[PDB]
């Protein structure tokens, strides 16, 4: 969906210490929202290992069962390269999948 | 640095832009300490001849490392061994206040 | 939600009787035109000695503001503003007088911006209202704005931002900022 | 009481809350959605810290799943403010330096500030309870000024510092209130003799890189003096760019042209703006050096002038380090009569208290009657009132000791004093000559129970801001007709104190 964090009183020149500010959050229905405010002075010390939605998808896409961007050597490898198993009564079948990790050994 | 890498034949040497600013949103007036070095994997070698003491102008600055000075340092003048070596830059800037001090670095 | 509204009027000699009448009448109008749900009103008059002219209990049992405000006199003392405030936060916002927890807590400081003889400073009693969480509306009077250091005394009293909280008494549109801040609150 | 137009320190709501992180919040999206969007508006409060507040969020709905957000930026500031810059690992019972930077982002308006370092019994400062430490200064629009403040961490742990700056003919004030960590050393092993009677009666059932010699000397011909520094490095090869942070004794400034003369100097450089800065509040100076030597003394010196007249003057400070490393620094403080420029305090095994308040209760007032005399003697604070004779005197750099001969116990208090007893009263070296005190003279004295140095029976006495002392002549030294009025009020003070005792 969508999650947005913006100010809810645009009619302010510059926030002042001690003052109340109206924060407009837009978001997915029924969701629980987890917040933080950080002194950006922290990031002057360290900004490695910070969380991004795209780092999140990196993790998920890294986890994909497929191991090839494209086709395979034959009918079978197209399936297995994609993370699929094909098996028919006639005997044509995907090779065996014997490893949880992708087939480059020592990679 | 102007370009993310170091071009071996760039006659300019290397031009560097220093941006220094307060957290709240205002620009800083001061003076800088610029030191560079080389990293070979886990092996880092410091480059002492290149340190430049340089002013900082209304939240903006330019520094220039002339190719002449650059090449005088090098140990083995030109070889394939040099490739695979990356550069790191440590910056120490002091305010006009003399009080607050920041260590900064561009590596890789 | 729960609207707890407190009222703090200066009674010092610097308050000319006309300023004072305006105060009492403006408060009564403020409450009257704040005729609306779940708002509670309490009042104390402050000078060199203090006297709470009505508490919240006494108000939930007596809704007529005009009945609450008529008997009020001027004190003609010194001006212990800072001390008056701990009397507001420590007493008026006590459960014992009617104070409800998790209520919208507002203090209406009505003075000319001249504290004098007060043994207390603001650095203890203002951060107190903020650690207790009372939104502070200030109403300067007479020549509360002639001087420079008076009107800044007001922003010192008023919570930030002072442009949204500091108002003159004769101005009739001091309520609508707050009257409205509740309509979806 | 010169000028009536400033906001009272007593009404200066400081900046208080400086979390390095907060709002760990968790809020739920109940709003009726429009466009498929529930919208939430959480009215909050803005901390007393001036920085842009970055806001990071994550929406965990069970139907669509997780969702990071676009961080939100709330830009916070005031036109004029302070930020205070401290170290972290300071050491209890060691004089240190802090720097306070007031920024002014008003575009065209200069400012005059009266700013007080605020008093704290956990710190040996220049600020006693009653004797404020207010510095007056001026600021060019769109510029900030560095203010030094040298102190002693008297205690351990989380100590907060406060400074409240107020302005004239304008609106705002501000105050910084910031904690850090104080810690102990533990050595107490400096050149001890084998049995120095250090032990009590009732118990039991550092510049490693740098040479730095700084001495401030005076001038030949307001007042101008010489600053002298003398520096070196301890290593095998000479060292890289070294830096000096130098700060001005309260109300001081260097000689603008000798400053210029030195900057053209070899191996040295000070940019133009910190060199053509204005004489108005030119207060902190930074000088950078090309290299520093490991082989011999390379000194420097230059002039300092007195811009404002105040009787008491913060030590100057000089902090030197290699360009790369701040933490292996070396700091010296200067003062012309204070050797190594250190504040007077009073020290036992691991405790110290600040001895820098007025020497004794102020003398020479028009009023010297029995009426006020008794009033300051009938107060409850007065634990003891004695009359002794200046018997012996230990003079020294630190303090100057007056050995007092109690013959009579006029009013003992929380003290167990025997008749014909010899007890030790102290007076700081800064005070000695102001007292005009001579041995062999009788003295009638009084103080408080709090003003007792030590624990029984190895105790001492301290003359403080409110201690009262006065010499007592002999019988052959009061018969003069000129000296009548003194010895009159002495006789009537005594008898009415004696006969009546204290009222209560
Ligand atoms: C060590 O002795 C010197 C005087 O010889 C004194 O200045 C210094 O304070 C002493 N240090 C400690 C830790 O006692
Ligand atoms: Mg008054």
């Amino acid at each position: 969906g969508s999650l947005v964090v913006k100010s809810g009183q645009s009619e302010d020149r510059q926030p002042v210490p001690g003052q109340q500010m109206t924060l407009k959050i837009e978001g997915d229905h029924g969701a629980r929202v987890v917040l933080v405010a950080v002194d950006k002075g922290v990031f002057v010390l360290n900004k490695k290992n910070k969380l991004t939605q795209s780092k999140i998808w990196d993790v998920v896409e890294k986890a994909d069962i497929g191991c090839t961007p494209g086709s395979g050597k034959d009918y079978a490898g197209v399936f297995s390269d994609a993370g699929l198993t094909f098996t028919s009564s006639s005997g044509q079948q995907t090779a065996q999948r014997a490893e949880l990790q992708c087939p480059q050994p020592a990679a | 640095p102007t370009e993310k890498f170091y071009y071996i034949y760039n006659e300019k040497g290397l031009e560097v832009t220093i941006t220094a600013r307060f957290l709240y949103g205002k620009k800083v007036e001061g003076t800088a300490f610029v030191i560079f070095g080389i990293q070979d994997g886990e092996q880092r070698i410091s480059l002492p001849e290149s340190l430049k003491r340089i002013p900082i102008e209304d939240g903006s600055g330019e520094v220039v490392l002339s190719r002449k000075v650059l090449l005088d340092g090098v140990q083995n003048p030109r070889a394939e061994d040099l490739v695979g070596k990356s550069l790191y830059v440590s910056a120490t800037v002091i305010l006009h206040s003399g009080s607050d001090m920041v260590q900064a670095e561009r590596s890789g | 939600e729960d609207s707890d509204i407190a009222f703090l009027i200066d009674g010092s000699g610097s308050i000319i009787p006309h300023d004072f009448r305006r105060m009492k009448e403006f408060v009564s109008t403020v409450m009257e035109q704040l005729k609306k749900s779940k708002t509670l009103f309490s009042l104390m008059q402050y000078s060199e000695e203090f006297r709470i002219h009505f508490t919240f209990k006494e108000f939930q049992n007596n809704p007529n503001p005009r009945s609450l405000v008529k008997p009020i006199t001027q004190l003609l003392g010194r001006t212990h503003t800072a001390t008056g405030i701990r009397k507001v936060v420590r007493e008026l916002f006590n459960i014992t007088n009617g104070a409800r927890k998790n209520a919208f807590k507002i203090l209406v400081v009505i003075t000319d911006g001249e504290k004098f003889g007060d043994p207390l400073g603001y650095e203890d009693v203002i951060p107190e209202a903020d650690r207790e969480g009372v939104i502070r509306y200030v109403i300067g009077v007479g020549d509360a704005f002639r001087s420079e250091k008076s009107r800044q005394e007001l922003n010192t009293i008023a919570s930030k931002p002072p442009r949204d909280h500091v108002f003159q008494v004769n101005n009739f549109e001091a309520l609508k900022t707050i009257q409205n801040q509740l309509r979806e609150k | 009481n010169l000028d009536e137009d400033i906001i009272a320190e007593e009404n200066i709501v400081s900046r208080s809350e400086f979390p390095e992180s907060w709002l760990w919040n968790v809020e739920d999206l109940k709003e009726p959605p429009k466009n498929g969007i529930s919208t939430k508006l959480m009215n909050i409060f803005l901390k007393d810290s001036i920085t842009t507040w970055e806001i990071l969020a994550v929406s965990m709905s069970d139907k669509k799943g997780i969702c990071v957000a676009d961080p939100f930026e709330v830009t916070v500031m005031q036109d004029f403010f302070i930020d205070l810059r401290l170290p972290y690992s300071v050491v209890r019972n060691e004089q240190v330096e802090i720097r306070a930077v007031l920024y002014n982002y008003r575009q065209n308006q200069e400012l005059k500030v009266r700013v007080e370092l605020l008093h704290n019994p956990a710190f040996c400062s220049l600020a006693t309870t009653k004797r404020r430490h207010q510095q007056t200064v001026t600021i060019p629009p769109k510029s900030s000024l560095s203010v030094p403040y040298v102190i002693v961490p008297l205690k351990t742990g989380l100590q907060e510092v406060e400074v409240k700056a107020a302005v004239y003919h304008h609106f705002i004030s501000d105050g910084v209130r910031k904690s850090l960590k104080v810690v102990p050393e533990g050595i107490r092993m400096n050149k001890t003799v084998a049995v120095r009677t250090l032990d009590p009666e009732r118990l039991g059932r550092t510049c490693n890189k740098f040479d730095l010699k700084v001495t401030i000397k005076p001038a030949p011909e307001k007042n101008t003096m010489i600053l002298e520094i003398c520096t070196r490095y301890r290593g095998d090869q000479d060292a890289t760019m070294s830096i000096l942070d130098i700060s001005m004794m309260t109300g001081f400034a260097p000689d603008t042209d000798d400053l210029k003369q030195l900057a053209n100097g070899v191996d040295r450089y000070i940019s133009k703006y910190e060199l053509d800065k204005a004489f108005s509040d030119r207060n902190t100076l930074i000088i950078y050096l090309d290299k520093v030597s490991h082989s011999e003394d390379d000194c420097l010196a230059f002039k300092v002038h007195q811009y404002f007249n105040v009787e008491l003057i913060q030590p100057g400070a000089v902090k030197v380090y290699a360009y790369y490393n701040l933490e292996e620094s070396c700091t010296r403080f200067y003062h012309p009569e204070k050797e190594d420029g250190k504040l007077n305090k009073l020290c036992r095994d691991e405790l110290c208290r600040c001895a820098e308040e007025n020497c004794f209760i102020q003398k020479s007032d028009d009023k010297v009657t029995l009426e006020e005399r008794l009033d300051k003697a009938c107060e409850p604070g007065v634990d003891y009132v004695y009359k002794t004779r200046l018997v012996k005197v230990q003079l020294s750099n630190d303090f100057d000791e007056y050995i007092m001969a109690i013959e009579q116990t006029i009013k003992s208090g929380s003290d167990e004093v025997q008749v014909g007893q010899q007890r030790t009263f102290i007076s700081p070296i800064k005070c000695r000559e102001a007292l005009k005190l001579e041995e062999k003279k009788h003295y009638l004295m009084w103080g408080l129970s709090s003003d007792f140095w030590g624990e029984k029976p190895n105790l001492s006495y301290i003359i403080g801001k409110d201690t009262w002392v006065e010499h007592w002549p002999e019988e052959d030294e009061c018969q003069d007709e000129e000296n009548q009025k003194q010895c009159q009020d002495l006789g009537a003070f005594t008898e009415s104190m004696v006969v009546f005792g204290c009222p209560n």
